[PDB]
């Protein structure tokens, strides 16, 4: 079903200390008052930049890209005494689970176990580092502020595209959210504990507090942001010319002019397709100054002049301004 | 309006924003 | 290969097809390689047909002439400017207002 | 009037450099443009102030 | 041995050869890559067991945790400031009084 998030989704941006100092930080965060997925099905789940996890007894996670032996994948198991972190290539099943007598799930690091109480997780993997955040909080999402503590970090250094979960047996329900890069205002304490936070992208009052660095505001008019309507579509109008510019005649030529006696040719009043240019072997060129070699069709110009000569080879880069 | 300030008003004459006076 | 961004009509560029003209909606337009954001409306500016496009005091794009069918269209930006709020002290209530 | 000047860059247009040049290669040009416009805005604000 | 680069993040590095800890004198320090000079003085606040260094409103390194042990220190710059002079002029006398 669909359940609306209230407070969960705030973690420490970095291992820094602030003594009750209001601060604004723009990282990958969970947007406030956005609904998350409550799953009761017995599948394949997508993965955006940063994922939220929460569960009520149930252990095991599946991470990777295509869940096959052709690429790297993550396998973590924390049953009752230790947690393992494995990165390798392995083939997974469509719906794997566990049986503490049998295992039907089909480097190495061992750490402390992760073990009424509420379990929530946030797994962020940017810049080649897989971040782990977890905190156990005792008390249907409960109401009340809490800051998610950070666990250890492992430099896996691979991409993550799709993820799944594992069921523990001796289906159940679990919560999966999503993240979005936005700005949060975080309030610390004198002990170094985050006790209050707010987002300034959903409410005008919270946006007003966001530019004042305080949740307490006074009477008056405050200028926060601008008003703008987004463009709906894109319209392109090009000249109606169909003449097939003579790039093939000037390029597929059996002879060129000399270096000291170079000739000049002008290409105009035709349609220029910059996609037949690549059928003449790999090049020692396309290092372009003042123009993008990747974007050669959207921009429009005129008066193109082309000259043909030869070069020795040791001074290919000598044809350059400066 | 009195006519004197009427005559004085007649004699005396995009990413920006021009806020009106209070 | 030599290229220049001179004040001349566009002759040679990509074979990407055009679309139908649309009015009364501010969008991004690609008119002969000129990039800009604004709404397209019927223009009352009528001049001698010997200039491609014109400018203004702000040295921006305000008059256009697409070469497929020769008519003059008006360009002006859509809604802009800052936005402010109206609110009392947060200790009393949270009834806020939006001011444009 | 001074907003629409090139400030020594390739193009005076605000958004034409986003597609004409590679965004890796436009960093120095856009930095020069933003610091020139920042200096112009600063001196205008001080005069006004 | 075979060295491979541009394939993975850093996993194995070389030695570091750290030194002892000094107090009550401003010297340059290297606390997990932090660069700066200041007096290392014992603190009174406590940290959660995941921070390494603290900051303030001024966003400067004022508190740091040692990597060799579990004692929280402080970073405070030592004596600094401009010097001033007191003189009655060369036409009367030549005695001067230095003022810090
Ligand atoms: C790094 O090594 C030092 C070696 O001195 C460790 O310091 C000792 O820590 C134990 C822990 O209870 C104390 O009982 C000893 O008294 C400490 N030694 C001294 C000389 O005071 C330190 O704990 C080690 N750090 C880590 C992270 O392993
Ligand atoms: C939130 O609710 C809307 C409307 O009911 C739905 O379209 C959307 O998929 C929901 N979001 C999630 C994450 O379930
Ligand atoms: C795999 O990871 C690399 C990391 O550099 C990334 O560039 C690449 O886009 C990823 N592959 C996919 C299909 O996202
Ligand atoms: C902060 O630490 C002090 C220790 O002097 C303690 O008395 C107080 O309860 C702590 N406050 C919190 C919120 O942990
Ligand atoms: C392109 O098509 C338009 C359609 O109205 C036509 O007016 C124009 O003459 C055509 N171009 C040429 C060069 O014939
Ligand atoms: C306004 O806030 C103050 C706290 O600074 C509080 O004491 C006072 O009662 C508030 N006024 C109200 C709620 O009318």
């Amino acid at each position: 079903s669909y359940t609306n998030s209230f407070t969960r989704g705030v973690y420490y941006p970095d291992k820094v200390f602030r003594s009750s100092v209001l601060h604004s930080t723009q990282d990958l965060f969970l947007p406030f008052f956005s609904n998350v997925t409550w799953f009761h099905a017995i599948p394949v789940l997508p993965f955006n930049d940063g994922v939220y996890f929460a569960s009520t007894i149930i252990r095991g996670w599946i991470f990777g890209t295509t869940l096959d032996s052709k690429t790297q994948s993550l396998l973590i198991v924390n049953n009752a005494t230790n947690v393992v972190i494995k990165v390798c290539e392995f083939q997974f099943c469509n719906d794997p689970f566990l049986d503490e007598s049998e295992f039907r799930v089909y480097f190495e690091y061992v750490s402390q176990p992760f073990l009424k109480n509420l379990r929530e997780f946030v797994f962020k993997n940017i810049d080649g580092y897989f971040k782990i955040y977890s905190k156990h909080t005792p008390i249907d999402l409960p109401q009340g502020f809490s800051a998610l503590e950070p666990l250890v970090d492992l430099p896996i250094g691979i991409n993550i595209t799709r993820f799944q979960t594992l069921l523990a047996l001796h289906a159940a329900a679990y919560y999966v959210g999503y993240l979005q890069p936005r700005t949060f205002l975080l309030k610390y304490n004198e002990n170094g504990t985050i006790t209050d936070a707010v987002d300034c992208a959903l409410d005008p009052l919270s946006e007003t507090k966001c530019t004042l660095k305080s949740f307490t505001v006074e009477k008056g008019i405050y200028q926060t942001s601008n008003f703008r309507v987004q463009p709906t579509e894109s319209i392109v109008r090009f000249p109606n010319i169909t003449n097939l510019c003579p790039f093939d005649e000037v390029f597929n030529a059996t002879r060129f002019a000399s270096v000291y006696a170079w000739n000049r040719k002008r290409i105009s009043n035709c349609v220029a397709d910059y996609s037949v240019l690549y059928n003449f072997a790999p090049f020692f060129a396309f290092k372009c100054y003042g123009v993008s070699p990747t974007k050669l069709n959207d921009l429009c110009f005129t008066n193109v002049y082309a000259d043909s000569f030869v070069i020795r080879g040791n001074e290919v880069s000598q044809i350059a301004p400066g | 309006r009195s006519p004197i300030e009427d005559l004085l008003f007649n004699k005396v004459t995009n990413g920006l924003t021009v806020l009106p006076p209070l | 290969l030599s290229f220049e961004l001179l004040h001349a009509p566009a002759t040679v560029c990509g074979p990407k097809k055009s679309t139908n003209l649309v009015k009364n909606k501010c969008v991004n337009f690609n008119f002969n390689g000129l990039t800009g954001t604004g709404v397209l409306t019927e223009s009352n500016k009528k001049f001698l047909p010997f200039q491609q496009f014109g400018r203004d005091i702000a040295d921006t794009t305000d008059a256009v002439r697409d070469p497929q069918t020769l008519e003059i269209l008006d360009i002006t930006p859509c809604s802009f400017g800052g936005v402010s709020v109206i609110t009392p002290g947060t200790n009393t209530s949270n009834q806020v207002a939006v001011l444009y | 009037k001074q907003l629409s000047s090139k400030f020594g860059a390739i193009s005076s247009v605000l958004n034409d450099i986003l597609s004409r040049l590679d965004p890796p290669e436009a960093e120095v040009q856009i930095d020069r443009l933003i610091t020139g416009r920042l200096q112009s805005l600063q001196t205008y604000v001080t005069q006004q102030l």
